[PDB]
């Protein structure tokens, strides 16, 4: 046979990898393009200090990761291992981000 | 001759009789309205204060008070609040 | 264009990983892109207000910091 | 000297004087514009009206003419925005909106 | 011999108390508890009757809200009873413990 | 030296009832009393500190308010 | 040349060399230390101010900064900060 | 004629002068006592060391001379009290504490 790891093993290696590192996990430009998009909804022909974009990317990722953390606990709370919309939803409801 | 504690209770009562002339208000509920005023006072005075500081300004203008309101208040409440704001200021600079 | 889809399935995975998630439902990627959108939306607004009040056409690292601090979400390392 | 309140030049109930004084005394800035305490007393009025409107309506349905806390609560939690605004705000004698999650109901 | 089935008086009691606004903790026990806890931080302290009730308002508000968050955590795990672990989850997510 | 136990099973139930809970583990009431303790402790600490800084031997409703506010647990109708 | 942005970075260096004489600090982190100082400045000044106002004082004394620190900082951290603060005050007063 | 810098009179490395100015120009109050800035520069210095201590370590542990943000993150998040203090603070290029939830780990 050709060698193969078992569903959840590579995931765990990938957890160890990304909990060890600090580097931003979203692709810089795609994120930038997203930022300038969501900026057009408030004023046109805006500009952004290179540093203001990063300050957002660091602010976004940091945020999501901590949500996933609170999410992953609401999955585990329902005797699961798989995060699903209703888990995020519970996080945010309890966090008081939605109603 | 006791303290001399100022409330907002008499401006609540006026406005109340502008919007529901037949209805009243319990002291408990006036309490709540009073707190409410102070709370949104501080939040806007505050956010104005920063606005000023961040741009190196010594003066809080209407302009600060506006941006503050824009930041602090939700979509619709903010639109209307800006307007009664901008309305009231003009009516003032005209009056005399 | 539609740049929200530039937040690749792998990217949202990498983020769930750093958050300590083993297994991910398919439905998550669009919920996530969902929430990210609302985050960047609420934050950029308050930033641009700070940009606008300052009568600039360029959003400064501080604008975003002032914004993040406002929203509950203080950030170290971009000033202030 | 002619008697006229600033409030009554802006056409407000909410005291433009008191506000301007509260702004200077509160240590918000060195200098206060003449337009701020107007613009602020304007905005304070408007929110006092929105709340007292909605609440006045809540006091009818309860068959009551005097507002109690509970009306304010009912008023605020029922309005999406006011609730957004008073998220982290406890209202004494407010109580909670009636609400029972579906699954906890019997067939 | 009128008896109702485990959970029908609950559903009533919910509807009764969700509708009212009176404080649900007996007030003396409460008052004492405060002083007990004040001792810890300074001896021979005295309390404005209103300060106490302000704390009772805050507390009864705190708990009721927890219970609304607890109760969802319960339902989230396909249950209908709230258990310490439910609260524990709530507070952890709220940011009240690590 | 144990008033905590004054916070009676049937009372904690009344709170849970207003909070929309239908069914209650026994293990709960203690955990609850527990949480209440931390919450009162937390607030009164900050309260009394307000009291002490004002060289008063009487804690005032405003002490309790300035505290609830500090804790982000802001309260209306006691002098806000 | 260019306008002059102040910082805390020189006072962080000095304290770093007092504490770990064989250790450097990356720009990015020196930023993060700056932010930190600034954050905990505004927080102690803020609560200090609130304390003054609440009690009708126009003067923020060491007594306010102290009580500010007791409210903001957790138990152990507070004790020490109270101690390192009192110490500094005494040694300044006695110098003249 | 000879002007000793207040920071020296307190034996503080943090500038008690610049703290006094920042306060008066902060709009915190009308009047600042003269002990206040001392007391504050003191408390500031102190928490600056308290972090630079534990971080300074985190750097050695990784066999690194210069402290990077992540050392700070490790320092702050692992010490219980500092973590409570920076509860709502996000640390650039800080990453998270290594933590995998027990039930997820494989079955040996
Ligand atoms: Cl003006
Ligand atoms: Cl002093």
């Amino acid at each position: 046979k050709p060698h193969r790891y078992r569903p959840g093993t590579v995931a765990l290696r990938e957890i160890r990898r990304y909990q060890k590192s600090t580097e931003l996990l979203i692709r810089k430009l795609p994120f930038q393009r997203l930022v300038r998009e969501i900026a057009q909804d408030f004023k046109t022909d805006l500009r952004f200090q290179s540093s203001a974009v990063m300050a957002l990317q660091e602010a976004c990722e940091a945020y999501l990761v901590g949500l996933f953390e609170d999410t992953n606990l609401c999955a585990i709370h329902a005797k699961r291992v798989t995060i699903m919309p209703k888990d995020i939803q519970l996080a945010r409801r309890i966090r008081g981000e939605r109603a | 001759k006791r303290s001399r504690k100022e409330s907002y209770s008499i401006y609540v009562y006026k406005v109340l009789k502008q919007v529901h002339p037949d209805t009243g208000i319990s002291s408990k509920a006036m309490g709540i309205m009073n707190s409410f005023v102070n709370d949104i006072f501080e939040r806007i005075a505050g956010e104005a204060s920063r606005l000023a500081h961040y741009n190196k300004r010594s003066t809080i203008t209407s302009r600060e008070i506006q941006t503050a309101v824009r930041l602090l208040l939700p979509g619709e409440l903010a639109k209307h609040a800006v307007s009664e704001g901008t309305k009231a200021v003009t009516k003032y600079t005209s009056a005399k | 264009r539609d740049n929200i889809q530039g937040i690749t399935k792998p990217a949202i995975r990498r983020l769930a990983r750093r958050g300590g998630v083993k297994r991910i439902s398919g439905l998550i990627y669009e919920e996530t892109r969902g929430v990210l959108k609302v985050f960047l939306e609420n934050v950029i607004r308050d930033a641009v207000t700070y940009t606008e009040h300052a009568k600039r056409k360029t959003v400064t690292a501080m604008d975003v910091v002032y914004a993040l601090k406002r929203q509950g979400r203080t950030l170290y390392g971009f000033g202030g | 000297a002619k008697a006229k309140t600033r409030s009554s030049r802006a056409g407000l109930q909410f005291p433009v004087g008191r506000v301007h004084r509260l702004l200077r005394k509160g240590n918000y800035s060195e200098r206060v514009g003449a337009g701020a305490p107007v613009y602020l007393a304007a905005v304070l009025e408007y929110l006092t009206a929105e709340i007292l409107e909605l609440a006045g309506n809540a006091a009818r349905d309860n068959k009551k003419t005097r507002i109690i806390p509970r009306h304010l609560q009912l008023a605020i939690r029922n309005d999406e925005e006011l609730n957004k605004l008073l998220g982290r705000v406890t209202i004494a004698q407010g109580g909670v909106l009636p609400n029972i999650q579906a699954v906890l109901l019997p067939k």
